[PDB]
């Protein structure tokens, strides 16, 4: 709940500007891939 | 358990209708998104591509316009911190005349920013001392970023250019003409004497003929008619009474006692006899026309008429000095004959149609005098009203020139400079008002961003080149508003200036009241009553 | 409830529940006026009900200001308003000593105890109190230094540290102007002037007068450099007799001169002026200013402007004397008998114009007794509470001047006092060492609410600052910046003997009156 | 004004400190209210319902049900005071108290600053000392009838009046004594608790036997035997309809009566059957058989059996069978495919008592009941559900003592030596729990506080007096509520049950910690 309050801030802050949703939304979804990745990457594996 | 119940203490022992908000969320944020909001309502009527918005007040009086202290005027504005950004809006106005939608921009974008320091962890004690010192730096900074002086003001051509750009703003279209005419109205006045007053500068709306028909006369202009016969003089010898045009009569109470009968049949031609002496009097000293501040007797008209005299009444006292310091005449208290020091003498009084109004009007020929009036013609009210605007705007940056003649360059030049430098200065300061100064700094975006944004470009763009730019090491590049594409160009060249005074004033306003405003911590309001406004307003 | 059955239509709260009722309401009053005490304190926002913005953090107008209802609210207010007139300071000090002494003594009348008991312990600890405060002041030569450092400690706490520093310099200088020795010193001397064109930091002192009004007549001089001042009290306009006398007359001639002999009366004083002005100055080097508490007919301005007479209509009554005292002339009811020794004199008359309203300075006299300060400041509200904040420091720096002594701040004097009385509390017979005890912790609230303001942590602070007078035995109070235990009197942190002694005294009785009090009644409908 | 009241506008919030003053006022209202319960010097509270009926009670939980409150925090300790009822059945009033007192001590430092985390820190690990000390001081004891004697009376004397307590007294701790079996868990469903309205509040006794608020329907009936074979059986003797929708069809008069004689037939075997038992059980007129029947039985078979004198009972409670099964000793029939003479109870006397309208059945003189019946008697309603109350109150006790060896010294000494010792063990704790701890002994002293003020003494000297009592001698010294005097509970007499201060302690930190760890009262659901 409060990362999509502060991701939706920090685009109403570029929606204020002159900038289209459609753009936000490509680099939201381009920074979401890269978050996956580093996630895997930081990941340690568990003997269960 | 199916009910919150008031906290004991100051919850309960709250009235009925009163609110109360305190802390941060409650108060600080709630007035930084009042203020924000009314920056955003007044936001697009900046520059010169800004957009006239029609204001309606609680009377049906309609206000085109894009001027800020207006529209803030006729809104009913009911936010407490948007009413101190008001007011601090209509405080620059009163001083200087001009900037007060630099107020607003400077104020909203200040309490934006402070809003976010305040999120990131900043205690609002050191984003105000931050933003004081960056005020304090602004201020140093800015007389070093003067352009060029007027350097004279009893010209015509190059007066006319520096008021070029204060009206330029509103008036887009069509600001030559204007410029013109306000630098020959105000050349006219400006004396010798380095005193200028505002008020010597009149204007005239007579309806019908569109704003391109306007005039500047050197004299007063007034929409009445002639009491008497005669409509026109040329060689007239005003005198002025601020007494009615009669005989007067004793203060404690007048009783005509009658006794016999040849007092009867005398008095009232005794008093005819007295009338007409008294006029002819008055007519031999060679006062070819009269000028009253009250009522006209029937005698009194009839041997004016007798003697050729033209009569003017003015009503309002107002009126009557206006016209005593435009022709050089003393309004006498009594009907006394005038010496020869206190006839004024005007070079043409007569009595003319303009339109379909009629008038009377006292011309001078000389390109002198101490009241010049502008009459203004147009197809609309409003119009004419937004004309008259900007013809205030430009009486007041005349008056500011003549205070002080320093000025800096526009189109937000001036404002990336400031913001370039005092960023500059804050990445050396340590400690935490780093952050407040940066943003300071920033603050001052908003305004080649709004004049972008207005114009119909990309601010980004035309923002990130400013930058670029002024790096380079120009000082005096701004934004070009006659592009489709974001542009610069250097204003000095262009001749878009701005008085000094007026960003000094501007920005030292805007930075109180943003401050006052970080300033209050709780809120206490009472019940918004239904009283017939409060006695001091009447 | 017994009065209930007679007046079914009553409110009535009886036995423990009125000591409930009134430490709640004292509690609420306690905890809304914690932010105000201390420089590091929270400014306040009240919004009328016509929408009128007042800024502040002073206590009395804050709770002159709050929407509340409540009678042991009303009481409290009743007592802080007493407080601000007399002495013209400690109002939040006084609510908040107020609220904590009934919270202590709460925390003893829950387990049993009746009040009475507390009421004498706090009776005993007042006395015992008010002696160390005597032995514990300072006697001073009252010098410039000292008082600009008093008027610092309440300016400070009032506004802003710059607008606090202006205010200083000239609030001292006011009074030392206006202070005539081995002399009560009048504050009505002092003329509170407000403008609304510049900055708050344009606030400053003019050795002179400065009135709202102008001349009305365009041709007077807007500048005068050496002038006479008339100051009268005769009015110069036409005044109807009081017999109803009217006029007859058979002819025009004949109203022709009964309307030129009408105006007789006041044109022989305006004659007299005139002569008068002729013979003290018979060149155009010096100037004449008439001002008249009455107004001035329209033929009577004209005929002192035909002889270069600047004449201010209207005056306020105060004017009166405050121009006597300050130009040196004399106020006259009449002109039967005015020689050139009535006349005062000023250095610099000129008008100053600010969009409709007109004001007229008088500068340069040549020791004026009563001086004005001009508030200067670009909204209303700054105006209004840069008035409360110069009254406040008036009002400190004369309470200073009055007694040659002054007393430590940033409560060190409570904390000393707390300890002197935690000292003294055996010798207290009885179970009133429970009312000692509750009162020196009561005394004790300033420092807890100064950390508070600071931002710091109560207990941490207080200990601290115990622990450092009981080893030294010295003055130390709150630093505000660092949390540390700081001497006051070294650093220049004053409060006032008076303010302290009526603290002590309004706070005791009213605690102990409110811990009296045992049913409220509400049954005269 | 708040983001609540933002989206929900008609939103009632309270935040901050506003939640936790609201909690601790509500606390401090019902602590108030429970004062004058506490100890057997508490007062009577009587409670008037909407209907207008009368109860006369100073349970602690049977207050706060009746109590016209309608607060979040007080439904919370409610609740919590409700759960103590149920589990051990003792402490409520204390319950609430020691909640209160938590919280109004907690309250104490944290308007001076203080954040409720540390609080609660303390809290847990003086909770955590007091248990410890509680494991320490209580006393083990194989616990003969004396014992539960001391533990009824010091449950009943704070219930009811001196003498009728001393009643009770002896009448729980006999009921307990009957139904206990060696080393089995103890079945309070086997103790029947009835009521008539007919006698004084001192005639309550006990029956060691089982008590029927029903008699025989039929008047021919015998009233009294005197010699009586019991047969409790599940097995309806009425008329039963075919579940599979019959129907009779006839063509003549006599078809019908046939038809009609004959659809008995089924119940009439039953009857038979049990006239067949009796007669070969017993062939004299000196015994008799009593035929206590869960299910109905319609007059035919009620008028065949009283032909054969037998007495029969019908729509007894489903708790019966088993407490006739444990009383007289037979076994509870479902059917009589195969009865015998060896599933036959016995009872040395069965009689019939009437009181008004109502009737009542008396079995008595079984050989060794394992389940009794307590006898409430009294003029009025109220007198009857107080005295319920009471005897549940006892009962609860009672099991309790018996069920762990151990037991406590009441008249609250081990509060104090709790206290003291916190007091002691309070250096030990690192950081600034040492104030949660402080004010966790501080309520844990409310306990003596309460019961010299209700007694009428001074709350301070009494409390200093018995705090200096104990830490001179050592020994563990309650409140004498006649003189006010430091005393030996444990000689004189005044026993709680250690299971019960547990609780109290488990629930109360418990409660305590949860309430003060609360910074937002939010009410958005409507809409
Ligand atoms: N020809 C122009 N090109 C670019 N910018 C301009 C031009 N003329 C004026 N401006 C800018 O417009 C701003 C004036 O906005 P305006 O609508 O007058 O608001 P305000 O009345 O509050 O000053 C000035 O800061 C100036 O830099
Ligand atoms: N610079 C300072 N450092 C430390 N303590 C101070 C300082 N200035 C004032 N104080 C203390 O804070 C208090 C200010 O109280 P104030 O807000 O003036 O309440 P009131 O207006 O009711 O007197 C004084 O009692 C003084 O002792
Ligand atoms: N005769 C007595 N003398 C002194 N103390 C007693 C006596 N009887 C009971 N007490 C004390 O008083 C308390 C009674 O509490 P009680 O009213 O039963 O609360 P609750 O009903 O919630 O258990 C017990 O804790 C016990 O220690
Ligand atoms: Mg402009
Ligand atoms: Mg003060
Ligand atoms: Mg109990």
């Amino acid at each position: 709940i409060i990362l999509a309050g502060e991701m939706l801030s920090v685009a109403e802050h570029f929606l204020e500007q002159q900038m289209h949703p459609t753009v936000v939304i490509s680099a939201y979804r381009k920074a979401l891939d890269d978050m996956i990745s580093t996630l895997k990457k930081i990941s340690i594996p568990v003997d269960i | 358990a199916l009910h919150v119940p008031k906290a004991p203490g100051f919850a309960q022992m709250l009235k009925e209708g009163a609110k109360h908000f305190s802390g941060l969320e409650e108060a600080v944020y709630r007035n930084i998104q009042a203020c924000k909001e009314l920056a955003q309502t007044t936001r697009t009527a900046y520059g010169p591509n800004g957009m006239n918005k029609m204001v309606i007040n609680h009377l049906e009086k309609l206000f085109v316009t894009n001027d800020a202290a207006t529209i803030l005027r006729e809104l009913e504005v009911q936010h407490p911190a948007a009413k101190m950004i008001v007011m601090a809006s209509h405080m620059q106005e009163q001083e200087v005349g001009d900037g007060t939608n630099f107020v607003l921009v400077f104020a909203g974008a200040l309490l934006e920013l402070a809003e976010e320091l305040l999120r990131i962890g900043l205690s609002v004690s050191e984003v105000i001392e931050g933003y004081e010192i960056a005020c304090r730096k602004a201020h140093e900074i800015l007389p070093n970023l003067v352009c060029c002086s007027a350097k004279n003001l009893r010209d015509i051509d190059e007066v006319s250019s520096l008021l070029r750009t204060s009206i330029m703003s509103k008036q887009y279209g069509n600001e030559v003409f204007l410029a013109k005419l306000i630098a020959q109205a105000c050349v006219s006045i400006f004396p010798d004497s380095g005193h200028f007053n505002v008020d010597n500068i009149r204007v005239c709306k007579i309806l019908g003929s569109g704003i391109s028909s306007s005039s500047v006369l050197h004299g007063m202009v007034f929409k009445k008619e002639t009491e008497g016969d005669v409509t026109s003089v040329k060689d007239a010898k005003i005198a002025v009474y601020s007494c009615p045009f009669d005989g007067m009569i004793t203060e404690t109470k007048g009783t005509v006692l009658i006794k016999t009968a040849e007092e009867l049949m005398n008095f009232s031609k005794g008093e005819e006899n007295l009338m007409d002496a008294q006029v002819k009097a008055i007519a031999d000293t060679g006062a070819n026309v009269v000028v009253t501040g009250g009522k006209v007797a029937d005698m009194a008209l009839h041997y004016a008429n007798k003697y050729n005299i033209m009569l003017v009444r003015l009503n309002s006292k107002w009126d009557l000095r206006r016209l005593c310091k435009t022709v050089g005449a003393t309004a006498l208290p009594r009907l006394t004959p005038p010496v020869l020091e206190e006839m004024g003498h005007c070079d043409s009084v007569y009595l003319s149609e303009v339109g379909d109004t009629q008038v009377v009007v006292f011309k001078h020929e000389k390109e002198d005098g101490a009241i010049s009036t502008i009459v203004l013609r147009g197809s609309t009210d409003n119009l004419m009203d937004d004309i008259e605007r900007a013809v205030d705007d430009g009486v007041n940056t005349f008056k500011v020139l003549t205070r002080d003649k320093r000025l800096v360059p526009g189109g937000g030049a001036t404002e990336i400079e400031l913001a370039k430098q005092i960023t500059s200065y804050g990445e050396t300061c340590p400690g935490l008002e780093q952050y407040a100064i940066k943003k300071f700094a920033e603050a001052f975006e908003a305004i080649p961003r709004a004049l972008a944004e207005n114009s119909g470009v990309k601010a980004n763009e035309v923002i990130s080149k400013l930058y670029a730019v002024h790096q380079e090491g120009n000082k005096n590049v701004g934004l070009d508003i006659e592009a489709e594409v974001p542009a610069v160009k250097d204003m000095l060249e262009a001749g878009i200036l701005d008085t000094y005074l007026g960003k000094y004033w501007a920005i030292k306003l805007a930075t109180n009241a943003a401050v006052t405003v970080l300033r209050v911590d709780q809120i206490i309001m009472a019940k918004p009553a239904g009283g017939p406004k409060p006695p001091s307003g009447k | 409830a017994a009065v209930k059955t007679l007046n079914p239509k009553a409110e009535v709260a009886r036995a423990q529940a009125a000591l409930a009722v009134n430490i709640s309401a004292a509690r609420g009053l306690q905890d809304v006026l914690r932010t105000n005490l201390g420089p590091k304190g929270t400014m306040k926002m009240l919004v009328s009900g016509a929408g009128d913005i007042k800024l502040t953090k002073d206590g009395n107008v804050l709770l002159h200001e709050m929407q509340i209802q409540h009678p042991t609210a009303s009481l409290i207010a009743k007592v802080a308003t007493a407080q601000d007139d007399i002495t013209g300071d400690g109002t939040t000090s006084n609510v908040l000593i107020i609220g904590e002494l009934l919270k202590q003594a709460d925390l003893y009348i829950s387990e049993g105890l009746h009040p009475r008991i507390i009421t004498e312990g706090f009776e005993a600890a007042k006395e015992k109190a008010l002696q160390f405060l005597e032995e514990v002041k300072v006697s001073r030569e009252m010098d410039r230094e000292t008082l600009i450092d008093v008027a610092r400690t309440s300016l400070r706490t009032k506004v802003h540290a710059e607008l606090a520093d202006v205010l200083t310099e000239a609030v001292v200088d006011s009074i030392l102007a206006i202070k005539k020795q081995d002399e009560p010193i009048d504050l009505f001397m002092i003329e509170i002037m407000e403008m609304k064109h510049k900055s708050e930091t344009d606030t400053s002192l003019i050795r002179g007068l400065v009135l709202d009004h102008g001349a009305r007549h365009p041709d007077m001089k807007k500048r005068v450099e050496d002038a006479y001042i008339l100051t009268c009290n005769v009015s110069l306009e036409y005044e109807k007799t009081e017999v109803n006398s009217g006029f007859f007359y058979k002819s025009a001639e004949e109203r022709e001169k009964l309307v030129k002999a009408e105006r007789k009366f006041i044109e022989d004083r305006v004659k007299k002026i005139i002569e008068l002005k002729r013979k003290v100055c018979g060149d155009s080097d010096k100037g004449f200013v008439v001002i008249n508490q009455k107004g001035i007919d329209p033929f009577s301005l004209d005929a002192l402007s035909k002889e270069g007479i600047v004449a201010l209509r209207r005056a306020k009554r105060r004017n009166m004397e405050r121009l006597t005292l300050a130009c040196g002339g004399v106020a006259l009811n009449s002109f039967d008998d005015l020689s050139p020794d009535c006349l005062g004199h000023a250095g610099l008359v000129y008008e100053y114009t600010l969009g409709e309203e007109k004001f007229t300075f008088i500068e340069k006299c040549n020791n004026p007794r009563s001086v004005t300060l001009l508030i200067k400041g670009p909204n209303k509200h700054t105006l209004t509470q840069i008035k409360d904040a110069v009254r406040d420091g008036l009002r400190a720096v004369k309470n200073a001047i009055d007694d040659g002594c002054v007393v430590p701040g940033a409560g060190a004097v409570e904390v000393a006092m707390a300890e002197a009385l935690i000292k003294h509390k055996p010798s207290v017979k009885g179970r009133a060492q429970l009312g000692v005890q509750a009162f020196a912790d009561a005394l004790l609230i300033i420092p807890k609410v100064l950390a508070q303001n600071s931002g710091f942590d109560l207990q941490e602070t207080l200990v601290k600052i115990q622990a450092e007078h009981s080893e030294s035995g010295q003055l130390v109070g709150v630093d505000l910046n660092t949390g540390e235990p700081m001497v006051a009197a070294e650093v220049g942190v004053w409060d006032n003997y008076c303010v302290k002694k009526q603290l002590l005294h309004s706070c005791t009785v009213i605690a102990t009156n409110i811990l009296l009090v045992d049913e409220i009644m509400r049954a005269g409908m």
